[PDB]
This record gives structure tokens, sequence and C-alpha cells, in this order.
């Protein structure tokens, strides 16, 4: 029931780091304490008193604590740099790992955007908060605890100021946090609502345009762009008061170290310059003491992170391939399905249901159907992407549960209908099958899906570059490009999803019949809604609702199949 | 963080004055606040030479009856002081975010104006992300780093004024920091820049790695590729493992050597101070003073490097915001015409059209519509047939030749009545995230609750609308994510009825769409096209037969022209284009 991996496994190999930062901060903030007191015995003991020697040793040894304090200060700036780097590499290092790891059950528990920010803001929001905890987790405490047994040393009595200066400051805080929060949530909300009515009104210019209504979205902007100014204008009225607040109150106790530090003159318990001493603690404690409000407004946030963070390593990996799985050194091609029961989410209605079929090799089988008929499971079963709830899969009449994964699915080929490529060059990309391939067989599978005229076009043809995910070309560019892919491999299966339909010039015929000429020796399966895509196939698979309507050539279907009527009735 | 470099600004003094026109309605409001600033400026730089006077007053010489009189005299003049950075706070929060609440008008208007080529030109995205950063960036200066600056220079001033003339010799000693804090500072914000970036760049590396990874997982299991992606990784990752070290110190050794700094100051005017006080030169109270400036040549010299380039960056931000507001807007021309009441008839006389204007889109098109005529565009990709729908609505205009709807240029038409007679429905349809009765109510705003049901239930969507959560008042959210891509097809039909346009262009997919939807979108396709013009990308074989004209298309050029079975019986590219698709 969810996980014991913890983030603080990650911080344990560089515990050395992790303590001489605090330690050189101690060093710090001792360095920073010692600066008032040498002030007090520089006046109550030296002017006061007419030793020159006093003034300029006392004077000597301030300078040479204020250059330790800094020996110190990046000292534990040096350290707490080294341990909260390196903690973020190995976080995100073993988070990389197991997105790696996950299946497609996995990836849609998270969403894959979410997948990505985890992996990215997330590691280093931690990685901040390692790097606070070092240095000013440290420096902020001990700055205000220190600061206060510093002044109940120089005189007990006074310090009775501290409890009515303390006080008033961690309400003031609190009640900021219990009444701001809200507000600036509030700021969020009317801020999503301004970018949301400026993003509709560009991706739907043309709409709002042609139907002559330009003026509804001025009028619809306007109630966003007031909702932010009113939900801003307040939000930061408070801020805009507890600040100078703040200061009075600190200034306010300033004065109650000069006139309660009025009395204890006069009546012979404090030296002049222990007021002065005391008035600079005062203020060590009550700015250090803002930090520390800064300081958890932090953790809260950072909490969050490293929540999800640990849910991403606490998943567990849903496709496992057994201990004595068979080893797969060629694959004829036959593709059964026994009793295939499918599902994506463990809470809607089974996109497959008692699916029976089964293909000999080299067959050249259509998958057709309408969305949401589960035609387009086929691609995510074969290779082992998702296991079924009820049935087997099979390939060469083994269940694909049996077999080791790097060998079953380098054996299968699937071209998506939504493709991504990588960055780096196009001849990198088509590679991704076999690297040993050479460039005529590249070109010779580019060629066959109708690239390399396009490809050969560019400056740079084969060496040319790909951007990230594939956004420098065109949708058909990239289909085809992931075709081609497919094809330098040598896929024994072979799927690809002629679903959506983008794109078609004609030369998606041209395509197919060229495929012919290579599967030979090779099943193929082509997950199309349409009716002539299906024709070029040997045989053609129906799926209506989740369960098989006909499996048979178009004139057996024809007949029976009332789907496949249905169907052909909508294309012609 | 760091500056990249400091920004190229054309003139800033131009865009400065314009600029210094935003905010002269509240100009009587603007002094009333440089005013405060001011008094709470000096107010600061006298608490410390009070305190050094109560020492030296009430203190040194025991007279503690003069006492309340001097601490009467600070503690109102603290509840002054945070009585001044109240107001010249809260006034400066409303009068500031009052400046960007226009600037959000009057972008949002030219963006309703300005021609439709800017946004087809550049993504969405970094147009949003760029102009609202580049107005954060004026809010934030305006309603802060302004004052924050001006307050700093008085602060800085006055503390400095005072501290001269109470003493020389001292003054010179507690400002032999400032050229440590200048030299420091600056040797430690190079390196931090340069670490920053050098750092930002294998970071974002990694970043890509990984948001590809995760995108395109499903391709990485298929080919095996995990050790090698994992590989790729791990040497960005180790790298920017090393990076990050130098670029994490570097920007956290400033405040520990400003403290070094805070100091070293604090030593030498109780060094130099108290050895001053021996020789009588100054009393103690002046000791204490000094203790109160010598934390005001550091930070608040910091504050002034930083709000100096940030008033910079947004001098200059301005200038990109005032440009957008200087872009051409759509004009229609003083003898355009409203459309007279016809049937509508569109001729198109050799217009040539080119986006890029060096890569041709359009070659020589001609040809001629007449009323109640469906017609058929076919061809490949970069045919050229979702270039003409721009050209109709005048989204774009042709570079040489004339269109023209019922014999008038259509370059001399109104813009407002061309749009209204022409009604248009494409692929790539939009919806909104209001309920379902305000999208088809879009198309004519002053329709009721009762013809929207009427001629929902004509082209069959009424069923559909009914079977929703909420019915007629469905939200939908994310622009109707949770619709079957038919049926948004249907709504989307339905909205351009209501809109009763004379002329319709048509876009049908059939892509994710079940079959049965796709019998009700083409029975719907029907009653929007019957006593309406319409030309027609087709998709469907039960279109391009029954059509009444079919121009075939090809490199931007009219291959073809004629009917269905002519154009078979003429065996050309059409009967490739044909029979090689439904054969």
């Amino acid at each position: 029931g969810g996980g014991s991996k913890t983030l603080a496994r990650y911080l344990k190999p560089y515990w050395i780091f992790a303590v001489l930062a605090p330690l050189f901060m101690v060093v710090e903030v001792i360095s920073d304490l010692s600066q008032p007191t040498l002030l007090a015995r520089i006046v109550d003991e030296g002017i006061a008193r007419g030793d020159f020697s006093l003034v300029l040793k006392t004077g000597i040894l301030m300078l040479i604590v204020a250059l330790i304090g800094a020996v110190g200060g990046i000292g534990s700036t040096v350290f707490a740099s080294y341990a909260s780097q390196n903690f973020g590499a190995d976080l995100r290092r073993d988070l990389f790992r197991k997105v790696l790891s996950f299946s497609i059950s996995n990836v849609n528990r998270f969403h894959t955007s979410s997948l990505i920010t985890r992996l990215t803001n997330d590691v280093t929001q931690l990685q901040n908060l390692v790097m606070m905890l070092l240095r000013i987790v440290v420096r902020a405490p001990l700055l205000f605890v220190g600061g206060i047994v510093m002044a109940v040393s120089i005189n007990v009595k006074l310090s009775s100021v501290l409890i009515f200066l303390i006080p008033p400051i961690v309400l003031l805080f609190v009640w900021l946090t219990k009444k701001g929060n809200p507000l600036f949530r509030k700021i969020q909300e009317s801020t999503d609502e301004v970018n949301r009515v400026v993003r509709e009104n560009l991706l739907g210019v043309r709409v709002v345009r042609a139907f002559r209504r330009e003026e509804y979205e001025n009028e619809n902007f306007r109630k966003a762009n007031e909702s932010l100014r009113r939900s801003i204008i307040s939000a930061f009225s408070l801020i805009v008061f507890a600040l100078p607040l703040f200061i009075f109150i600190v200034n306010m106790g300033m004065i109650a170290v000069l006139w309660f530090g009025g009395v204890l003159v006069r009546n012979n318990q404090m030296e002049i310059g222990s007021i002065m001493a005391y008035t600079n603690y005062l203020m060590q404690i009550m700015f250090s003491l803002m930090m520390i409000g800064n300081i958890l407004n932090f953790i809260v946030r950072a909490s969050a992170s490293a929540k999800r963070v640990l849910e991403v390593l606490n998943e567990k990996p849903a496709i496992e391939e057994a201990d004595n799985a068979l080893a797969l050194p060629n694959v004829e091609g036959s593709v059964s399905f026994e009793n295939v029961e499918f599902r994506y989410f463990e809470n809607t209605d089974p996109v497959l249901s008692g699916v029976n079929f089964s293909v000999k090799p080299g067959s050249l089988v259509a998958v057709l159907g309408e969305t949401g008929s589960g035609k387009s499971t086929l691609m995510n079963l074969i290779p082992r992407l998702i296991d079924p709830e009820r049935g087997r899969v099979e390939v060469d009449e083994l269940d694909v549960r049996t077999v080791k994964l790097k060998d079953l699915r380098g054996h299968i080929s699937a071209v998506p209908q939504e493709t991504v490529l990588f960055s780096g060059t196009i001849k990198e990309n088509l590679k991704w099958g076999r690297e040993d391939a050479t460039d005529d067989e590249i070109v010779e599978a580019a060629k066959i899906a109708q690239i390399h005229d396009f490809i050969i076009s560019l400056p740079e043809g084969y060496d040319s570059r790909v951007e990230r995910g594939g956004r420098n070309f065109s949708g058909g560019q990239k289909q085809r490009l992931s075709i081609a892919r497919a094809l330098v491999k040598k896929p024994k299966v072979l799927i690809l999803d002629d679903s959506t339909c983008s794109v078609d010039p004609i030369t998606e015929k041209r395509i197919l019949d060229g495929l012919k000429r290579y599967t030979k020796g090779s099943t193929t399966f082509i997950i199309t809604q349409k009716i002539p895509t299906a024709l070029l196939a040997d045989k053609i698979l129906v799926l209506h609702e989740g369960k098989v309507a006909g499996f048979g050539t178009h004139k057996e279907l024809l007949e029976h199949s009332k789907p496949y009527r249905e169907i052909y009735e909508s294309q012609f | 963080g760091p500056i990249l470099e400091k920004p190229a600004l054309k003139n800033p003094t131009a865009t400065l004055r314009r600029l210094l026109g935003y905010l002269r309605p509240h100009t009587f409001t603007l002094i009333m606040v440089f005013v405060f600033v001011t008094v709470s400026s000096i107010l600061g730089v006298l608490s410390p030479y009070l305190i050094g006077k109560t020492i030296d007053v009430v203190f040194v010489p025991r007279r503690f009856d003069l006492l309340p009189r001097y601490m009467l005299i600070l503690g109102t003049i603290y509840a002054l002081t945070s009585l001044l950075f109240w107001l010249q706070g809260k006034i400066m929060l409303t009068l500031s975010q009052d400046v960007v609440f226009r600037l959000r008008k009057e972008l949002f208007e030219k963006l309703q104006r300005v021609p439709v080529g800017f946004f087809d030109r550049t993504p969405h995205g970094d147009i949003i992300s760029r102009v609202i950063n580049d107005v954060d960036n004026i809010n934030n200066v305006l309603g802060n780093s302004i004052i924050q600056f001006f307050s700093g220079i008085v602060t800085l001033a006055g503390a400095v004024i005072m501290m001269f003339r109470v003493n020389v010799i001292l003054s010179l000693v507690t400002l032999s920091i400032v050229p440590l804090t200048v030299l420091i500072t600056q040797i430690v914000s190079s390196q931090t820049r340069k670490y920053f970036y050098e750092n930002q760049r294998v970071l974002g590396q990694l970043n890509g790695i990984i948001e590809e990874d995760i995108s395109g997982l499903t391709v990485i299991k298929l080919f095996t590729r995990e050790e090698k992606e994992m590989e790729k990784f791990d040497r960005v990752n180790e790298s920017l493992r090393k990076v990050g070290t130098k670029a994490q110190i570097f920007s956290g050794v400033l405040p520990p050597l400003m403290n070094m700094v805070n100091n070293l100051g604090f030593a030498l005017i109780s060094g130099f101070g108290g050895w001053l006080a021996l020789k009588d030169i100054i009393t103690v109270g002046t000791i204490a003073t000094f203790i109160g400036y010598s934390r005001q040549f550091t930070r608040p010299l910091n504050e002034l490097s930083n709000q100096f380039n940030m008033i910079q960056m947004a001098l200059a931000s301005a200038e990109r915001i005032f440009e957008i507001l200087d872009l051409e807007e759509e004009k229609d021309d003083p003898d355009a015409v409203e459309l007279r009441e016809v049937r509508g008839e569109i001729e198109f006389k050799n217009v040539w059209f080119s986006y890029d204007k060096k890569k041709p889109v359009l070659k020589d098109i001609t040809f001629h519509i007449k009323p109640g005529q469906k017609v058929a565009l076919v061809g490949p990709t970069g045919s050229g047939k979702t270039t003409i729908v721009n050209l109709l609505m005048r989204f774009y205009d042709v570079d040489r030749g004339q269109i023209l709807v019922d014999g008038i240029d259509i370059r001399k038409i109104k813009r407002s009545s061309l749009r209204s007679s022409i009604g248009i429905v494409l692929q790539d349809t939009i919806l909104f995230s209001t309920t379902v009765k305000e999208n088809l109510k879009y198309g004519n705003p002053g329709a009721t609750d009762e013809e929207i049901k009427e001629a929902a239930k004509l082209t069959h969507s009424d069923h559909f609308i009914k079977h929703l959560p909420e019915g007629y008042e469905t939200v939908l959210t994310d622009n109707g994510e949770d619709l079957s891509q038919g049926q948004r097809q249907l709504l989307a039909i339905t909205r351009a009825f209501l809109a009763n346009p004379k002329i319709l262009i048509l876009d049908e997919a059939t892509c994710n769409v079940d079959t049965k939807t796709e019998k009700s979108i083409q029975a719907a396709m029907w009653k929007l096209m019957e006593g309406k013009t319409s030309i027609i990308i087709a998709h469907r074989l039960n279109t391009i037969k029954n059509a009444d004209l079919i121009i075939v298309l090809r490199d931007g050029e009219i291959v073809e022209m004629g009917k269905h079975d002519e154009l078979i019986q003429k065996r050309g590219f059409y009967y490739e284009l044909f029979t090689s698709q439904y054969g």
C-alpha cells in the first residue's frame, strides 16, 4: 500500500557535505553575534576608561572576527551547494530511470504533462529545499535564539520586552498567511481567466472575426481584466500594509529598549554601551524572525513536490517479463487473440470483449472499424504494452506474457497515428530500427514510405536536422518518416494505423502498394476506417464496439457483417 | 536571474515620453507620492541621528528627565515613517494597477484589428508569453522599482550629507567600504551570470531529453532504446552535475560576502570611532549614529544597481508593447458597400497569392460560380484549395488579379457585410468554453431559445444535446474535450445555420467520426446547403458525384474543371485522383 521509498536516501552519500555546511554556518552566526558585544566592551571598558590599548586591540579583534564569518559563510555556501546539487542529479536520474520502465498503465496514472513537471520542476524545487536547509535553516534559527540568549546574558530584566514584541509579530505572520493565502489563489484564478480569454481569441480569431462578433470578446476580455484588477489590488493591499506595520513594531520595540533602558542606567544596573549592544541584538532577532517567516512559506510548497516525486518512485511497472521467459531468435508472424477483453481505465466500458481472431504469417489484414471500436488497441496489445484482463494475446501461438520483451518487441513495428521524432538528424532518426543499417538500406525504405524525394530536397538531405519531437516537419512528413523508420527494422509483424486519415494526397495508395513488395515474408495489420484501404488487404477484420463483427473478405463481409454493410453505406 | 544583454532600445527617450503619457491623468496623485518617499526617506536618515543625541543628551549626562521628550520625538517619527510607507505604497498600488489595465485593453483590441497574418506567422504561445511578460515588466517597475530607486537616492545622499556635517574623518573611514562593496559585487556578478547561463544551457538540454522521451515513451520501448536513452541522459546529467554546482556557489556567495562588508564596516566605526571618542573628538552618541549608517552602503547600493537594470528592461518592454499598438489594422475602404441581397455569384480573375511572397501558392486561378451551384474542390497536399477560404473572407489579400462576389470586387465590399452573407465550417472547427446554447447562438446574437432548438432539430444535433449532463446549458470546458468529434462538427454546422449566410464554404472531416454521426452530419450538410451557394472542399464520394462543378487542382493550378461523368470520361488527373482512391 503506497511505498517505503524516501528522498533521504539520495542525500545520504554526501553527508560530509551536509554537516560541513551547517557547521560552517554556526561559525558565521557566532561571528555575527560577537560584533555587538565587542562594541559594548569597546565603550564600557575602553572609551569610558581611557585605555587606547583595549579600543585598539578589540578594534583589531573585530576585523579578525568579521573575516572569519566570511570564511564561515562562503564555506557554508560552497558545501551546501555540492550537497544540494549532487542530491538533485541523483534524484533526477532515479526518476528518469523510473519513467523508462513505466508501461502505458503507468504513464496513464500520472498524466504525461505531470510526469514531466515532476521530472523537471520538482527535482529543482527539492534541490532548492536541500540548499535551504543546509544554510539558512541553520542561520535563521541560531541568529534568532542566539540573539535572545545574548540579550538575556547582557541583562535578564530588559529581556522582558521580548515577550511584548515577539507575540504581536507571530500573530501578524499567522494572520496574513491564513487571510492572504486564499486571496493569492484568487489571483491565479483571475490570471487563468485572462489567459483563457486571450488564448481563445488567438485560437479562434478566424471564427469570431467571421461571425462579426469581435466586440463580444472585448466585452468578454473586460470581465477577465476587471476580475484581475480587483483580485490583485486586494491581495497586494495586505502586503503593502503588513510590511510597514512590521517595521513599526520593530521600531516600537527599539523605543522600549531605550526607554526601559533609560531606567536601568539610572538605577545603576546597566552600562551605557550594553544599551547600544542590546539594540543591535533586538534588530538581529526581529529580522531573523522574519526570515523564519519566509522559510516556512517555502517549505509547505517544497513539501508538495516531495510527494509527487515520491509517487513516481513508488510506482511499480505494470508490464514485467518472467524470470524464465522464452527467447525469440526469429518470429514467423502468426497473430492470435483468444477471448481478449481489454480496457484502458478500470472505470469505463471494455474497449474489447471476447475478441477472437487469428492471422497467418505474411497476411495483410485490414483492421477496419470506426473510432471507439477498439481497432486501435491492436497497436498496444501485440507488442506487450498493455496486458488484457481476460484472454491471451499470442504471437506464434506463444503467449506474449511468456517471452522476453526485447525479443518480442524487436520483431514488431508499430506506426501510431500520433507520431514522435527525436532531436538529431533525419538519418539518425531512421536508423532507430537498426544502427548497422547502411545508407542504401535506409533509402530503400524511405522510398517505399514516399519520403526520399522530400528528404533529398533538403540542403543536407539525410543529415538534415530534426528538432525536438519532430516539431520542424509537417504531420504527413512525420507520418511517412515514421513509416520509413518502421521499415528499416525488418519487422515480422507491422502495424500501421491508417486512421486518422492525415495525411493523403493520393501518395497513400502508393505506400500500401510498395508494402506488398517487402512485407513478403511478414504479417501486416493496417488499422483503417476507410473501405478502399481495406480492399488492398487479403482479408478484413471488422471491429464493432469491442466485439469482432466479421473476419473475411469484402464479399463475405458484405453479406453477414451488419457493421460492415453499415460502414460501407457510410462511405459509398 | 542575471540579465543576458542590455536591451537594444531604439531611441529610449522617445518611448520614454510616450510612456510618460500613460500616467499623465494621475499627475497630482503622482507628485503627492514623490514627496512622501522624500520625507519618509529623510525621516529614515534622521532616526540614527536622534538616537545619537538621546545617547549624548539623555544617557551620558544622566539627565533622564529629558528622556520622554526624545522618546516622543522618535516614537512619532517612527509612526509617521510607517504612515508614509503605507501611503506611498497603497497609493502606488491602485495607480500602477490602473495603467496596465489600460494596456491590456489596448493590446487586446489590436488583437481584434491586426491582420490574421501576424497570428498565422508566429506560434500563439510565444506571443502571449512575450507580451504578458513585457507587460508585467512594465507593472513591476512602475509600482515598485521606480520609488524603490528614487527613495534610495534620497536616503543615500541624505545619510551622506548628514554623516559628513557631523564628522569628516569618520565619514571617510566608513565610506571606504563603498570601494569594497562595488569591487566585490561586480567580480562576483560576472562569474554568476557566466555560470548561470552555462548551466541554463546544459539544463534546458536535459529537460529536452526528459520532455521528449516521456512524450514518445511508447516509441522508446517499441525500439528498445531504453539503454541508449539512459546513456544520453547520463552524459548530460553528469555535465549538469558539475556546472549546476558552479552556478550555485557563485549565486549564493554574495549574501555571506555582503555580511562580511557589513561587519567590516561595523568594526572601523567601532575601532576608529572609539579611538575618536578617546581623543574627545567625537561623542559616543556619534558612534551609535554611524553604526546606523554602516549597512546603508551595501545592499541599498545593490538594490540601486538592480533596480536600474529593471527600469532599463522595462523601457525596452515598453518599446515592444508600443510597436504592437502601432501595427496597422484592417480598414474597410470609405467606398465599401453593404451586400445587396443576392444569391451570390463568385468569380476569380487570374489570381496569384503567396504567403511568404517567395514561394508562390496560387497561380492564375480563374473560374465562375453561379448561384445555387454546389462546387467540388479536389487535389493533393499543396493543391491550394485550403488557401481559397482565406481569400473569399479576405483574411489575406490577392497579390495579382481580382476576386468579386456578385460583380463587385471583394476589396471594395464591407468586411462586415461580406462575412455575414458568407458563412463557414472548417475541418478544424472552433468551440467556446461556454454553455452549449451560447455556442449555437454565437452566429446570430438576436436568436431566440426556440430557433436554437428548432434549427438544432433539423441538423440532427438537438438529439445528443439533450443527452448531455446539463442539457442545453452544458459548459464545454476546454472547448468541447468531452465530446465526440462528429458531435462537435454537428454543432459547428448548426451555428453556421443561424448566421443564415447566402454563400457557404464547407470542409467536413471524416476521420474520428463514427459512422452513425456520419449519416447525421452529411444529412445536415444537405439542409445547410439548400438555398445557399456552396463551394466545398469535399472528402466524401456523395458530394463529388452530385456536384454541379469540380475544380481539380494541383501545384496551385487548375488542371481540370467539369462534372463527374465528364471528368472521368476525359480520364485525366481527376481520374487518377479518383480511381486510385475509389477504385
